[PDB]
RNA sequence: UUUAAUUCGAAGCAACGCGAAGAACCUUACCAGGCCUUGACAUGCUAGGGAACCCGGGUGAAAGCCUGGGGUGCCCCGCGAGGGGAGCCCUAGCACAGGUGCUGCAUGGCCGUCGUCAGCUCGUGCCGUGAGGUGUUGGGUUAAGUCCCGCAACGAGCGCAACCCCCGCCGUUAGUUGCCAGCGGUUCGGCCGGGCACUCUAACGGGACUGCCCGCGAAAGCGGGAGGAAGGAGGGGACGACGUCUGGUCAGCAUGGCCCUUACGGCCUGGGCGACACACGUGCUACAAUGCCCACUACAAAGCGAUGCCACCCGGCAACGGGGAGCUAAUCGCAAAAAGGUGGGCCCAGUUCGGAUUGGGGUCUGCAACCCGACCCCUGAAGCCGGAAUCGCUAGUAAUCGCGGAUCAGCCAUGCCGCG
């Protein structure tokens, strides 16, 4: 856990934040598993790469402190 | 997997470093690197000269390189044009100014590296190995060695089955640490791959 | 023992310092 | 009053320099605190003999940095003259403090 | 502070909360395995019971 | 992947972390001693020739 | 006035000075039983004094460095014998029948590669 | 081993009673080279032999040791198919060694919680001809005798 | 087994904490997807431009693709127009590079291993039709084909041993940053004078040889004794015969041959090598009272460090953070050594044993700790000494206790190599 900054990537932050100049679609492919989920980004379906494919994760207030990777298993069945 | 490097085994005792400089932790890295691009360049350019050693001293961050050759004629040139470029080549590749001295290997038949190189060169040119070997050892001993050994690795005569033809005369007391066993190792690159050649010359005690 | 971080010995062992092995 | 510190990998040629830089310094008429042997720092390198597979069997190397101390305790100009000009170093490093 | 039962309560809640949209950490809990990055190929016997020896393997016959 | 990896090791890039030791004759990336700039094979090979100045078989 | 023995044992070095007196004994400026406090074996230090009667007849100023108390104890046992054989050579025909003038070459043996610690070999399996 | 008889280690005498036999026993009490603890355990224990009798610990000690030494033991010897536990003499040295080890081994089976008491009482019991050390020793002569039939292989 | 991938190799001893002395990205050889092609790298030829260099603009996850600018030192026609010019850099074309793709029965080099076992040979002589034998079968003795005796053999070589390093006793040289015995002074720590004596440091030497004594023996040797710090090879290293194993390694490197050429080459972002129903090897921590906790108090050695070791303050329960000396380091630092000793607490309990697992809240490294880092601070699993079996060790050894290092930003090190 970081603690000065919240290490979210800007290519993600911008495609997100320009998008709340009056709310739009969601064809928002990203690769930055690395990036923390940010307040009010609730509503954006994000397509987080898992090594193979981009897996659309529906975002929500109960999950803000969590990185985006956390909701995209990289490995299949255990 | 055995027999340690008869040079490595001596070093402090009996046989000396091929590079004698000092450098601290911050420096060794870079001078060693130089040493190596130095030896490497001279190793191929002075092939025809039959070079045995490339000793390297280093003082007021300035570099003297003694090249112990059998054929100073070849490193020099007619009136020294070749050694000109050689002194300039080193300088090109080192950002520095490098003394390059020659030194005739007095008897090349007691230079393990040369004896080894000669046999390797002979093999590269389709000579019979067993004979080449046996002769090399006669040459060494004739030149007053107390003992000599020569070993050609494998794929002699081009065979599928790799081998190892050895041949020796006199004492070669490898365990004896006061001995002064020069050791030498050249490749034969061939149509059929590599053979390695080891020569051991035993020269005397204490 | 040495596996209890919250003690002298498990701190020594782990090579660390805290409330249970203070830096001098 | 002048400290000259000598480092070297070869202890035979370190000692040979220390003695030299003293022989000449007493000959300038300076009093010299005889070459003092400071402890050796040793650098081990422990290396697997084989290129591939053989984690037991392995070979130890060391790089022993030797050290010698020399004080010339009351120094002339004639004394500075010999040193900052009349040298003999091959694989030895001297450095000068005051 | 709280404390027996009104603590148990809190823990479970945290974990069930972790099923959410399902973090990796949230599977794992569902799946019985360890959470904190641990090796499952050899251990994890605390988070699985003792050993369920479902086996069968030797070599090639002829 | 080797010749171009001994090359990409020399260029020094985004993020200081991505740089790594890499032996100076061998391209080897593992067991390179930072004092010599050499792989543990490289270092043995040279050590024995008396081309690492100062370096000796140790024994105690 | 002052008699000396150097005592060594197992990386311990004992500078030992013998004077005559009441019987007192100092190790690094501390009383002998404050320094060696609670170590059943400490008394062994003075065993060469008892070997010539002469226990209380001496005062000893001892400095000790390196090792651990028990090596230091042993080193002191050697200093003390060396010291007093110094000032009376005949304290030797009756001091050598016991080991007191021997050094004790026994030293930690070197850790060896492939072993876990000099001899203790790695566990071997086969299967 | 194969070449020679092997030299028996001369132990340094005891610092109190001056007995080599006490340092043996101490060396059996000793665990992980913690000899201080050991000798500290043996001496406490000697003081417990005071508090619970006006006898010298050394005398009583030496008496326990004498009652735990065995006379004979079954020593395993092999025919070549089935195996016979054969009865035979015990060396002086072996006796001492067996005696001290059992003593210690026996003492630590005991239910009291401090070691020094365990070693004292077990010493007391053994000098009184009956501890757990003495059963071991008895068991061992009752293992010979139970096998006196095979005493014609005495190796 | 699984997976998109869980790169690859090692396979009884002699594969399995092994290559790996450091996998989040890098590494990295694998997977996915996005990109590049005379190429990330080399040697050289042709040609319009450009010819060093350096800066932002779009589009991107990044590579990349597209972009627009600052702006020619140099050889030289020269007082200039203008104009030759070599480095050097981009565009296209030509040769070529690149391949951790295959083969360790095509190889070199290096290594393992039998085995530090006591062997393996040769020259001449002699024996035998010959392969071959003797020598080197025998008796004694040794750690040893070590030595003695004997003998159709007399010698020699590779091995053994010795010559090399460490440790143990002492001497000479040297006296600072190391030491402090006797002084003198003193803000106590050798702090100042002094001094190098002792300790050290480290370089050169001496010293052990069955030399001396007793016994046995034909001898070599053996048993014992004395002296000596040390004996009977003083204790450890380094050191590995002729050969064996179609041993290991084409993935360290080199290398013959085979194969790939807008891809089997090259760049990136992300994933993976960390998967888990199982099985095995090596370890660590344990099950406790010879113990456990807390306080206090000691006694090491070998290493490491000037973009690093960090004293000492302060804040913080703390990881750590702010300050901030000293140290090119026998100077200053990492550094607390732990077990030990002294106090006190626990009172036989799944416990004040044990610290797994899990929840939270913090710290630090780094572009970034979701997969996957370590550390700190507030749940308490199994485990009551382990079946068949099986390992290590003969003395400062085992056992136990800590310390340091390489790699390394950090670290999954409980590993390794060392130190006591
Ligand atoms: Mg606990
Ligand atoms: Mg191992
Ligand atoms: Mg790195
Ligand atoms: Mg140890
Ligand atoms: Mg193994
Ligand atoms: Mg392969
Ligand atoms: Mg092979
Ligand atoms: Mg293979
Ligand atoms: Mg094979
Ligand atoms: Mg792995
Ligand atoms: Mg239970
Ligand atoms: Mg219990």
């Amino acid at each position: 856990s970081l603690k000065k900054g919240v290490f979210v990537d800007d290519h993600l932050l911008e495609k997100v934040l320009e998008l709340n100049a009056k709310g739009e679609k969601r064809l928002i492919k990203t690769w930055s598993r690395r990036s923390t989920i940010v307040p009010e980004m609730v509503g954006h379906t994000i397509a987080v790469y898992n090594g193979k494919q981009h897996v659309p994760v529906y975002i929500t207030e109960n999950m803000v402190g969590h990185k985006l990777g956390e909701f995209a298993p990289t490995r299949t069945y255990r | 997997g055995n027999k340690i490097h008869p040079i490595g085994f001596r070093l402090g005792i009996t046989r000396d470093w091929e590079s004698r400089w000092y450098a601290g932790k911050k420096q060794y890295r870079h001078l060693l690197l130089e040493d190596q691009r130095i030896r490497g360049l001279l190793e191929k350019e002075l092939y025809s000269a039959g070079l045995a050693r490339v000793d390297i001293e280093r003082a007021a961050d300035n570099v003297a390189v003694t090249v112990h050759v059998a054929k100073p004629g070849v490193v020099i040139g007619r009136g020294g044009e070749r050694i000109r470029v050689l002194r300039e080549e080193l300088a090109k590749l080192t950002g520095k100014n490098v003394a390059l001295n020659v030194q005739e290997v007095q008897n090349p038949n007691l230079s393990a590296p040369l004896v080894a190189q000669r046999v390797a060169e002979q093999i590269e040119r389709r000579f019979a190995v067993r004979r080449a070997i046996k002769q090399a050892v006669q040459r060494v001993m004739e030149s007053g060695a107390k003992g000599a050994k020569v070993i050609v690795s494998g794929r002699i005569g081009g065979a599928e089955q790799a081998r190892t033809e050895w041949a020796a005369q006199g004492r070669v007391p490898l365990h004896t640490l006061r001995a002064n066993i020069d050791y030498g190792f050249a490749l034969a690159r061939t149509t059929y791959g590599v053979l390695g050649v080891k020569a051991y010359i035993f020269l005397g005690e204490v | 023992g040495k596996g209890d971080r919250r003690t002298r010995r498990g701190k020594i062992w782990r090579g660390t310092y805290g409330k249970y092995r203070p830096r001098k | 009053k002048i400290r000259i510190k000598l480092r070297g990998f070869d202890h035979k040629t370190l000692d040979a320099s220390a003695q030299k830089i003293v022989e000449a310094a007493r000959r300038s008429g300076a009093q010299v605190s005889g070459p003092i042997p400071l402890p050796t720092r040793v650098r081990r390198f422990t290396v697997i003999r084989g290129p591939f597979k053989h984690k037991d069997s392995r070979e130890h190397f060391e790089l022993r940095t030797h050290n010698r101390l020399v004080d010339i305790i009351n120094p002339n100009r004639k004394t500075i003259e010999q040193l900052m000009t009349l040298d003999l170093p091959t694989g030895v490093e001297i450095e000068i403090k005051t | 502070w709280k404390l027996e039962g009104e603590l148990r309560a809190e823990v479970a809640a945290n974990i069930k909360r972790l099923m959410d949209i399902g973090c990796y950490r949230g599977l794992r809990h569902r799946r019985g395995l360890p959470v904190r990055g641990q090796r499952t190929r050899t251990n994890a016997r605390t988070r699985k019971g003792p050993r369920k020896t479902v086996a069968g393997k030797k070599k090639a016959p002829r | 992947a080797r010749k171009a990896l001994i090359e990409k090791a020399k260029r020094t890039p985004k993020f200081k972390v991505r740089a790594y030791t890499r032996c100076v004759r061998c391209g080897r990336a593992r067991s390179v001693y930072r004092f010599f700039g050499l792989c543990r094979i490289c270092l043995r090979e040279l050590a024995h020739k008396g081309q690492l100045p100062g370096v000796r078989k140790a024994s105690w | 006035e002052q008699y000396y023995g150097t005592g060594r044992r197992k990386e311990a070095v004992a500078r030992v000075f013998l004077r005559p007196g009441n019987g007192k004994v100092t190790v690094n400026g501390q009383d002998f039983n404050e320094y060696f406090q609670g170590l059943v074996r400490a008394v062994a230090a003075l065993e060469p004094l008892r070997a010539v009667d002469a226990l209380g007849r001496f005062d000893a100023y001892i400095t000790v460095r390196g090792g651990g108390k028990s090596g230091q104890i042993d080193a002191i046992k050697l200093g003390i014998a060396r010291a007093l054989v110094q000032y009376n050579p005949d304290y030797r025909a009756k001091l050598k029948p016991l080991g007191f003038l021997t050094r004790d070459a026994r030293v930690v043996e070197r850790k060896k590669y492939g072993k876990h610690k000099a001899r203790r070999a790695p566990q071997y399996s086969k299967r | 081993a194969r070449r020679r008889r092997a030299e028996v280690r001369q132990l340094q005498p005891d610092l109190v009673y001056g007995d080599v036999l006490v340092t043996a026993f101490i060396n059996k009490i000793m665990r992980d080279g913690k000899k201080n603890l050991a000798a500290r355990i043996f001496y406490d224990a000697c003081k417990i032999i005071q508090e619970k009798t006006g006898q010298e610990p050394l005398k009583v000690f030496k008496q326990a040791v004498e009652n735990v030494k065995p006379r004979m033991e079954v020593r395993s010897r092999r025919v070549g198919g089935a195996n016979y536990q054969v009865p035979m003499e015990v060396s002086p040295r072996r006796q001492q060694s067996l005696a001290l080890r059992w003593l210690v081994q026996a003492a630590n089976q005991r239910p009291e919680r401090r070691a020094a008491v365990r070693i004292a009482h077990e010493l007391m019991d053994a000098a009184e001809g009956k501890g757990g050390a003495v059963k071991k020793k008895e068991d061992v002569e009752r293992m010979a005798e139970a096998n006196r039939a095979y005493a014609h292989y005495r190796w």
